[PDB]
């Protein structure tokens, strides 16, 4: 007969390589300036986790270009906290930042992110 | 008054085939 | 302070590099194995991987957009562990075991040389 | 003579910091 083995934890094992790549500055193939801060990525694990850059890079037009400027009136400290969130399955919210937190994930369009934003605020 | 959560439900949209 | 930790987000993010994979999506390199070519992603080779690893970092090779395995590879073993890579399921036969393991010794996956070891035992 | 095994170790190596 046929046989499989599925590795359980593969998935999260792969993650954190490409984060550790990202925090080496290997293989990263677009930077994030968002204000006066930049952040360095992988294209593919961005897409993954957000419609924005997904409708973004799935352009033709934008496909291959290296650098995303994002709205002015998105806060760096929010992007970097949902940038950690992409590449580690952690999500850091205080109450002083979940309104930055969820502004932030509404306009990169991560609406489970939105959603968990929406029921911690119920729970307040 | 913290608190750490793990939670399985969906945490990002899923790409089409 | 407050955490979520997500305990699917991985494994969501896998299934969608792996339908990245399956549409051509940013796919940046071809594997030529003999008479076959596999698109990928060249940041799911190094993560799954010891020599893409060692080749992508290379910078020599960083910027390379083909790499040609050695001719001893199977394409089958290949494709199997490729699939492996983008889904965490590994497929095998006993017919395929053997050119699987040594497909995998040949690219560093130790621990999926191993667990196939244990098999090969049982 | 057939088997499914869910294993849980780690696949794969680990690229270090
Ligand atoms: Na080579």
């Amino acid at each position: 007969p046929d046989s499989q083995i599925q590795f359980t934890r593969h998935a999260s094992d792969v993650l954190l390589n490409l984060n550790r790549l990202r925090s080496r500055d290997i293989l990263t193939d677009v930077v994030i300036v968002v204000s006066r801060e930049q952040f360095r990525a992988h294209k593919t694990v961005l897409m993954a986790c957000s419609g924005l850059f997904y409708s973004i890079f799935t352009d033709q037009l934008k496909r291959n270009l290296s650098v995303i400027n994002l709205d002015p009136e998105i806060n760096p400290e929010g992007f970097n906290i949902l940038l950690d969130f992409m590449y580690t399955s952690r999500l850091n919210l205080r109450e002083g930042n979940i309104m930055a937190v969820m502004a932030t994930a509404m306009y990169l369009q991560m609406e489970h992110v939105v959603d968990t934003c929406r029921k911690f605020i119920k729970a307040s | 008054p913290g608190g750490f959560l793990c939670w399985d439900g969906r945490s990002i949209h899923e790409i089409p085939r």
